[PDB]
RNA sequence: GUAACGGGGCUAAACCAUGCACCGAAGCUGCGGCAGCGACGCGCGUUGUUGGGUAGGGGAGCGUUCUGUAAGCCUG
């Protein structure tokens, strides 16, 4: 065991989501928000 | 003299001493292959048409090389619909040399 | 091993002479355009001219059926406003009988630089004489 | 039992949803596909339903 | 950790402008126009790998038609008589014999006419 | 500006009935290659089937800057 030989267990470090980085990623353009609503705006939505 | 034989879903007409590029075959790079079926043999006013094969005709060849062809590119586009995709391809082949044909 | 392609520096063309006396206009025209293009040879190549030279004699004895001799009309515009003109089959045989044969043949040929060059091989005369004995034309029974 | 050949000769695009379910119970998948079913009054009943696009060799 | 885009962004533009060599005007000098031109050239190439197989079979048939009528038979009857005689030679090979061996092609026409006898 | 056959032209190259050929698609078949799912048996083989896609959900990756491994390694 050295400082460059230790790895984490498999499944514990899933990567996050990055929005608006091209067509290939699957989350480009609208970023998972749809088209032209109140819920698609910045700081948009309704209370509990 | 030349003959016509079928190999790899296509047809070819060849003469002794030529080199032909075919689809991939599972034979080593120095061995000898025979093509039993022969569609037609023509020898200068002595023509034999098979129905569908010439009775007793054989073509002898020798495997020279294996390789991959040139790379082609596949582009898929759909305007105004937020879609695009690309791919690549190289196709295998086998080269043989005609050594003797005899019926 | 690619397929054969004819080269425009080795093509061999021949000379023919045809008599157009008592022959239907549009059935004689189709055969002429088949041979100006080269469709009758096993070396035919769509981007190469492989046709023959043809001489047409007696262009004012061509025939039509029905009432077409007085009913058929030819139209053209001169490029100035209100410049639509017209003539009938009677009137163009009387005026210029060669134009009838080559208007029909020009419409059965491809449109483009190559179709304009196939048209240079057609020679049409109104009478029974020509002056191409040096080229030694042959007789063709169309 | 007695068995028969069934082949599909036309396309399923644009057909009634109850027609598409008859070809699924018969087993046919594409044009020219052939299957080997047994000859019973229930198999012949659903051959009759799509006979305009099916050929039977007995 | 601040990242500068200069070196990577230059390599990606130089890649597109190399595929646009030989085009007219701004289509080989300007990235915005050249990127559009490269995508269209790839759309056409995919489409024309299909049309190449149509354009050649059309040329083979028109040459077999011309060579068979010099022997006294039309294309549609010449093909029918070869299937009745169990001849498996395809259009590509037939259109090669017609141009390079007039005598072998004649022997095939006589085989077909005896099948329709 | 012909301008209510796409044009040339057609007395059939028009319509009706019957027959045999042929052409014709990225459909089907042939040959070569790639990937997903399920079975049967020991990652492997045999086997059946699937692979157009906007909104959107799921899975696997490339490359850039900085910290350790690094008083190491490459470099006039
Ligand atoms: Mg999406
Ligand atoms: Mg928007
Ligand atoms: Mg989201
Ligand atoms: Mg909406
Ligand atoms: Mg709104
Ligand atoms: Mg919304
Ligand atoms: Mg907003
Ligand atoms: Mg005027
Ligand atoms: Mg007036
Ligand atoms: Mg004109
Ligand atoms: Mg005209
Ligand atoms: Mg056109
Ligand atoms: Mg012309
Ligand atoms: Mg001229
Ligand atoms: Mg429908
Ligand atoms: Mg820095
Ligand atoms: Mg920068
Ligand atoms: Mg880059
Ligand atoms: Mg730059
Ligand atoms: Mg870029
Ligand atoms: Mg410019
Ligand atoms: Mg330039
Ligand atoms: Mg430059
Ligand atoms: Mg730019
Ligand atoms: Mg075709
Ligand atoms: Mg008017
Ligand atoms: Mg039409
Ligand atoms: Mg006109
Ligand atoms: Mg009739
Ligand atoms: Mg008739
Ligand atoms: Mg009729
Ligand atoms: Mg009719
Ligand atoms: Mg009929
Ligand atoms: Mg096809
Ligand atoms: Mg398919
Ligand atoms: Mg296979
Ligand atoms: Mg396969
Ligand atoms: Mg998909
Ligand atoms: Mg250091």
């Amino acid at each position: 065991m050295r400082l460059n030989t230790l790895s984490p267990a498999e499944g514990s470090k899933k990567a996050g989501k990055r929005l608006g980085r091209g067509i290939g990623s699957g989350l480009g353009k609208t970023g998972g928000r749809g088209h032209k609503g109140q819920k698609s705006r910045s700081g948009g939505g309704v209370r509990r | 003299m030349y003959a016509v034989f079928q190999s790899g879903g296509k047809q070819h007409r060849v003469s002794e001493g030529q080199t032909v590029r075919l689809e991939k075959l599972d034979i080593a790079t120095g061995e000898t292959v025979e093509f039993a079926e022969v569609l037609m043999i023509a020898n200068g006013e002595e023509v034999k048409i098979g129905v569908p094969f010439v009775d007793g005709g054989v073509i002898k060849a020798e495997v020279v090389a294996h390789g991959r062809g040139e790379k082609v590119k596949i582009v898929k586009f759909r305007r105004r619909k937020h879609y695009r995709k690309q791919q690549g391809h190289r196709q295998w082949f086998t080269d043989v040399k005609i050594t003797g044909i005899s019926a | 091993m690619k397929t054969f392609t004819a080269k425009p520096e080795t093509v061999k063309r021949d000379w023919y002479v045809v008599d157009a006396t008592g022959k239907t206009l549009g059935r004689l025209a189709t055969e002429l355009a088949r041979r100006l293009r080269g469709k009758h040879k096993a070396e035919y190549t769509p981007h190469v001219d492989t046709g023959d030279y043809i001489i047409v004699l007696n262009a004012d004895k061509v025939a039509v059926t029905g009432n077409k001799r007085t009913d058929k009309v030819y139209y053209h515009h001169t490029g100035h406003i209100g410049g639509i003109k017209q003539a009938t089959f009677e009137e163009m045989i009387a005026r210029r009988p060669e134009r009838v044969i080559e208007i029909a043949v020009k419409g059965m040929l491809p449109k483009g630089p190559l179709g304009r060059a196939m048209f240079r091989k057609l020679k049409v005369y109104a009478g029974n004489e020509h002056n191409h004995a040096a080229q030694q034309p042959q007789v063709l029974d169309i | 039992a007695k068995t028969i050949k069934i082949t599909q000769t036309r396309s399923a695009i644009g057909r009634l949803p109850k027609h598409k379910a008859t070809l699924l119970g018969l087993g046919l998948r594409r044009i020219g596909h052939t299957v080997e079913r047994e000859d019973t009054p229930a198999i012949r009943g659903m051959i009759n339903a799509v006979s305009f696009m099916v050929k039977v060799e007995e | 950790a601040r990242v500068k885009r200069g070196v990577i962004a230059r390599a990606r533009h130089k890649k597109i402008l190399k595929q646009a060599k030989g085009y007219y005007g701004a289509r080989s000098r300007v990235y915005r126009v050249a990127f559009q031109a490269v995508i269209k050239a790839g759309q056409y190439a995919y489409r024309d790998r299909r049309q190449r197989k149509r354009q050649f079979r059309q040329l083979w048939i028109a040459r077999i038609n011309a060579a068979a009528r010099q022997n006294g038979i039309s294309y549609s009857k010449f093909i029918n008589g070869l299937k009745k005689a169990s001849v498996e030679i395809d259009r590509k090979i037939l259109a090669d014999i017609a141009v390079f061996d007039k005598v072998a092609f004649t022997a095939l026409v006589e085989k077909a006419k005896a099948a329709l006898a």
